[PDB]
């Protein structure tokens, strides 16, 4: 891997526009044509945007044909987009990366390397809807047995549920978010325990709702 | 006057050069170079586990606990050990360490 | 040599080699996933073609 | 050369086309300029790709060695490790440096082959429409819209529809 | 004939590059080649075909040949380089082969020790050769330019002066000769016979008289 | 491909030609069907066969090699086995791998380029005679027997006998 | 062969040619004789020698290796310096078998390849002005001096010089 | 290196006619193309003339076209060249010597070759002028220190300076000849020396003014 990090990310409303971008660093950039990709929260794909070193092909994608304009600053080493006329049907997260594309898009002094930048930057989630941040509410399990954290009440799923605040992941297990009437989505994360370590060393959930930078945290402890 | 269509190949400034059997010092598009020569002069860590140094002794003084040589010493771990070739500090009370060869290689793993 | 604050994979007996090239000539003992030492100076692979400019 | 195209009978490059390795160049009063082959650059870039990777792959098999402490009545086995460790340097060397050589020459000739290839397309497509000239060019016997430089670009000229075009056009 | 630069200079590990330029006579058609010949010596053959390096297997020495032009380069360039070298051609259009005549090169030489001046008249030999001939003699110092002053009590002569050897190809020692011959009926009746050595090295001059006694 | 002989203006081959590598196919209303190519064929497979007989020939070269037992204070002589050892497995290893990544390469080119000489024969026999497509198929001016047919697949193909012919046929 | 040039389309050598590699031979009423190509045969020969020189220097670090003296307990080691001598002649034999037999294949395939290539040239300078057969000769349908057989020789044939007087001469 | 010798070398008059050779040996030599080149004194090189193994290509030099005439004897392994028309122009060393020549030259069996003979054999001068052979002159010079020796009047420079007929080369140093106003050329060598070898190791300087054959030496002692 390599030195990336985004911007723009979080809770947006709708019918707004949206203004996101995204950094990468490690060695040089100004010479690669870089991807836009799209993920359906769940299940699905589909590719989004292009941009070649130097910003002459656009080349955008079909669902949003000339709607969105992407853009990057080579002296500056980013790549930022900015698009109109949102609504719920791109509710989803999006991945700036570099995938392998024809030559002419990259740069004429690398078109043939040993690794072509298997690179894939992270994710950026943007969900719009009749909504707003909330704080969420974590509640825990007490009884070889098993214990967990619910989290409910926070309205996307940006959380990696820690537990001492990443301590522990050898019998771990993170739910996706439910859905049932409300506005919120619910989770549960849970973690098994033998019989002897109970009381000795104290367990804590700590979960992240990232639209309000929650850090709120609780220990579990039985009866 | 007439209507006209070409077929040729790509051409830049570029100097770097490439060797063949039949030519050799002929200047290539694009090169590759496998080899690599620049190195930086130091020791560094591997897999984030601190080397060991002893700077004025030999293995023999260390592991037999020459007095001038306990900065080393207690329950210690490395990767790899330098030893420098000037020192002075070994085998104090003249003898002979038996299987001295093995011992620093069954130490160096 | 000295012994410095650096955090690298590969460890040389006459320095350190930090690069993903498969070759080197620096020498071949060596700690970690190091490239293999040859006695070469330049192993360049042409990838374009002969440069005839005009 | 092998093929006489790349310093052959193409005698220099084009310092101007940077849109890929092989390409073309056309100029008539609708307009002039380079234009790269899109299918022919990529298939040699990704052949060129895969042999490197596969030179880079088959050869990071590391020979691990290090010199061991031998004793002043151990020169037999310091020189048995000796020789072991120089003849598999001297082994790898000659190896690697031959197939680099090797590797470039047959690299070359692909690339030169390529451009002969296009050429003889180009050539096969313009049976009796178009002269030929010593350096790879070739002229129209009717004059070509874009469209039909389109056409032989992607290889779907159309003989029939310029057959009787060029026949009469071609003795004036 | 052909063309070929004056001289070259490189530190010790500077990759000394020489260039060799012709037409399409002699370098755009056919091969060129290259000579290298040690100061005094019968010289030897640097590299044919433009790039090989023959059996006698110099492997600091690589040769290129681009259309009109040809290169030699020699990288560490250590003291044994210190001599003439040459370019050839074979001049298609001509049969014969054709050369670029003489080009030397100089090594980055600290010049910290100054020359070493010895003067000493010759014996009585030379006086009955019918003619004396006094010496003055410089050597072990880097650069080519020194000067030297003859005085025949305290009075130089008409045009009469010294030579110079090559780079000792050693350690860059280049040394020099000032050579003053006069009569008999010129010689014995002066009574302080001296020579002056100045040099850039030097902080102050170098001044041996020899007095006839 | 290099020669643009196989995948290239001939796409497809020919599932129903079993007789030979190398081969023709005519369909006229004399007759209809492949017929491959005896001498070509059979020199390729000889080509082939000596490549494949030489490489195992060259190979049959075999490393001995097994670990004795080592003891406590071995360690220094057991290493050296093992690095000996596994520097022959490593330099074994790659150059099976890499030989027959290159002879495959070339193999494939050989191939190819019969076919691509194959057709070039046919072609340098038909000067005038016969049309050419961008399929490796030639169009005869005039209508071929099968007896002209064979003296096309032997090379035995007669020019006089049927110049005027196609002169005549050619323009209809 | 590959290219068809050596023991294809020209089946037979000219043992009087020994001016060079490649060359030409004309004959007519103003003369007859063989006569080489310069800078082809040259160019194939230059190839060559940096081929051998290159193979020859890449070689050229030998691998040292004298059989010590081991005890009668020392059998292991002996074996062990046995298994590596043994290894390392195994791998030079290959080595150098297998690569001298590669470098004779492209060898050849490269000198069929520059006939072939001459060949081609002179088809190219000579489109219509003469008639090809299946030999690797031309026959110009103006009778050339000899001044345009060096034209030829050289590449530097005029073609409208020639245009209209061959396309008279062409018929008859 | 491989065997060769010259003949015909020194000092000849103007005016007349040079009949100069060159025989070599170690391998066989009835198969390579042979070369004449030229060496003005100083600075300066010219190719003269070219042979065949046979002799077929005479091609001459431009500045003596069709002025010399070479001739080699196969049979003797022997390669000569006899000239007219000879003036001072001329003055300078001359070398019989293989250098790379196209093909032709070179037989039909060695046209590859590994080692292309890599020789250029010794040299040999002519000096033309209004002179003849002297008798040279050497005089020592007495005072670590440094000792040399003079050689006055002696008409070319062809000597090899040796001190007790070659002993000491490290240290020493042998400068060009020197002219003035006089006929014949002067010359210096010398060689550095401790303070403790002045009287133990005697040291004489051995100079051959070949044209003259002669081997006057000198022993140097102070006074
Ligand atoms: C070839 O010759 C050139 C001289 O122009 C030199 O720079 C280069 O290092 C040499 N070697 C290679 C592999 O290009």
């Amino acid at each position: 891997q390599v030195q990336l990090l985004e911007s723009g990310g979080g809770v947006v409303q709708p019918g707004r526009s949206l203004r996101l971008s995204c950094a990468a660093s490690g060695f040089t950039f100004s010479n690669y044509g870089m991807h836009w990709v799209r993920q359906a929260p769940g299940k699905g794909l589909e590719w989004v945007a292009i941009i070649s070193f130097d910003g002459s092909k656009k080349y955008y994608a079909n669902s949003v044909k000339g709607r969105s304009t992407i853009s990057r600053d080579n002296s500056k080493n980013t790549l930022s987009l900015q698009m109109e006329s949102l609504g719920p049907e791109d509710t989803a997260l999006y991945y700036c990366a570099k995938l392998p594309s024809p030559y002419y898009f990259d740069s004429r002094f690398v078109w043939v390397a040993a690794s072509a930048f298997h690179f894939w930057g992270q994710g950026i989630l943007v969900t719009v809807s009749s909504a707003s941040t909330k704080g969420p509410s974590v509640f825990p399990l007490a009884p070889t047995a098993a214990l967990g954290c619910l989290v409910k009440d926070y309205f996307p799923e940006p959380v990696t549920v820690s537990w001492n605040s990443g301590a522990l992941t050898s019998g771990v297990h993170t739910f996706p978010a439910v859905l049932q009437s409300s506005g919120l989505y619910s989770l549960s994360s849970v973690v098994t325990v033998p019989s002897s370590s109970l009381g000795t060393q104290t367990y804590i959930c700590n979960v992240n709702h990232k639209p309000s930078n929650t850090k709120v945290d609780k220990r579990v402890e039985p009866k | 006057p007439g209507d006209k269509i070409c077929i040729g190949y790509h051409a830049n400034n570029s100097t770097t050069q490439v060797d063949t059997l039949l030519e050799k010092n002929v200047t290539v598009t694009h090169s590759v170079e496998l080899l690599e020569n620049q190195k930086e002069k130091r020791f560094c860590k591997i897999m984030n586990k601190a080397p060991l140094d002893l700077k004025d002794c030999t293995i023999e003084g260390w592991i037999l606990g020459n007095p001038k040589c306990d900065l080393l010493l207690g329950d210690q771990s490395w990767s790899y050990i330098v030893e420098r070739p000037n020192a002075q500090n070994g085998i104090c009370y003249p003898g002979v360490l038996n299987e001295l060869e093995e011992l620093k290689a069954f130490i160096g793993s | 040599l000295p012994i410095e604050n650096c955090d690298a994979t590969c460890q040389t007996i006459t320095g350190v080699l930090r690069t993903n090239k498969t070759f080197q000539n620096v020498s071949p003992l060596w700690i970690g996933e190091c490239p293999k030492y040859v006695k070469s100076e330049s192993l360049r692979l042409a990838t374009g073609l002969r440069n005839v400019p005009q | 050369g092998i093929f006489g195209a790349i310093a052959g009978f193409i005698e220099g490059g084009w310092t101007g086309m940077i849109d890929g390795w092989y390409g073309y160049h056309h100029e008539n009063s609708q307009g002039s300029g380079y234009a790269a082959d899109r299918e022919s650059t990529q298939k040699a870039i990704d052949g060129i790709t895969n042999k490197v990777n596969s030179i880079i792959n088959k050869m990071n098999t590391q020979f691990e060695a290090v010199d061991h402490e031998f004793s002043n009545l151990e020169r037999r086995i310091g020189n048995l490790n000796k020789r072991m460790e120089d003849g598999f340097l001297d082994v790898w060397t000659y190896n690697a440096e031959l197939l680099v050589l090797l590797e470039n020459e047959r690299t070359l000739d692909l690339h030169d082959a390529n451009v002969k290839n296009l050429y003889e397309k180009v050539k096969s497509q313009l049976r009796d429409n178009a002269n030929d000239l010593g350096n790879g060019c070739f002229e129209f016997w009717h004059k070509c819209d874009n469209e039909c430089m389109e056409s032989v670009k992607n290889g779907t000229y159309d003989y029939p529809k310029y057959q009787k075009e060029s026949k009469l056009n071609r003795q004036g | 004939m052909l063309t070929q630069p004056p001289s070259a200079s490189g530190t010790p590990g500077q990759r000394v590059t020489i260039s060799c330029s012709g037409s399409s006579s002699n370098i755009g058609g056919n091969t060129v080649h290259w000579f290298q010949q040690l100061p005094g010596t019968a010289p030897k053959l640097l590299i044919y075909t433009n790039s090989l390096r023959p059996s006698g297997v110099p492997d600091r020495f690589s040769g290129s040949k681009s259309g009109t032009s040809a290169s030699l380069a020699i990288s560490g360039l250590q003291s044994e380089d210190e001599a003439d070298y040459y370019c050839a051609a074979w001049d298609n259009s001509l049969n014969g082969q054709v050369f670029g005549g003489g080009t030397k090169l100089t090594v980055l030489g600290q010049p910290k020790a100054a020359p070493s001046v010895t003067l000493f008249p010759p014996s009585s030999e030379e006086l009955q050769a019918n003619k004396a001939t006094l010496v003055c003699l410089i050597s072990d110092f880097y650069p080519g330019a020194v000067t030297v002053a003859w005085k025949a009590d305290s009075s130089p002569v008409k045009a009469g002066v010294e030579t110079t050897t090559p780079s000792k190809q050693s350690n860059n020692k280049y040394a020099a000769s000032s050579y003053l011959s006069l009569t008999p009926e010129q010689w014995k009746s002066h009574r302080s016979y001296s020579c002056q050595v100045t040099h850039e090295g030097s902080t102050v001059e170098k001044t041996v008289a020899p007095t006839e006694c």
